[PDB]
């Protein structure tokens, strides 16, 4: 029952690669650079 | 948080959209004014009776301006 050690590991593996991808979708405070 | 949002490229749409605006309107804006002119320092021709002995002009036998023009 459960997962076994390969799957918990890539899942680990994955999850930290995620949650960077996800980090990096956010704004800095001068994203939205509008022209004039 | 702002997150990003991910959308195709909406560049190319909006340019031919303002480019085909502009033609248009580039040759319609002066065709309206025309009209208009037209319309309100050069009314319709008022129908009336052919006076006896006048052959009248094909163009004569209509009544709008751009229309006999
Ligand atoms: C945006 C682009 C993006 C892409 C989109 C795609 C575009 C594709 C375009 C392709 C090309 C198309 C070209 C087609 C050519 C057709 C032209 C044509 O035949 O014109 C016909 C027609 C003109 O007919 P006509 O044969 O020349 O006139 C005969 C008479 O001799 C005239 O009678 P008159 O002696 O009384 O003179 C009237 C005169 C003067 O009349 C007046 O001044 C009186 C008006 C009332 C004012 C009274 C009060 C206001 C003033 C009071 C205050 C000041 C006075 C006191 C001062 C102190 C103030 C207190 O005004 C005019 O001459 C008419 C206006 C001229 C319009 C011509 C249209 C040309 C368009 C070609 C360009 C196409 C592209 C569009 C770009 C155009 C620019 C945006 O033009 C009209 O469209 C008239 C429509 C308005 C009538 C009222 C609407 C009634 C609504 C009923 C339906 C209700 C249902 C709800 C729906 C309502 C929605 C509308």
């Amino acid at each position: 029952s459960g997962y076994t050690p390969d799957e918990k590991l890539r899942l680990q593996q994955l999850r930290e690669l995620r949650r960077r991808w996800l980090k990096d979708q956010e704004l800095s405070p001068r994203e939205p650079v509008l022209p004039p | 948080k702002r997150l990003f949002i991910i959308k195709p490229s909406g560049f190319y749409d909006r340019r031919f959209l303002k480019l085909m605006r502009f033609y248009i309107l580039l040759t319609g804006i002066p065709v309206a004014i025309g009209i208009t002119l037209v319309n309100v320092f050069i009314g319709e021709a008022e129908l009336a009776d052919i006076p006896e002995g006048y052959v009248p002009e094909h163009w004569e036998y209509f009544k709008h301006p751009i229309s006999r023009w």
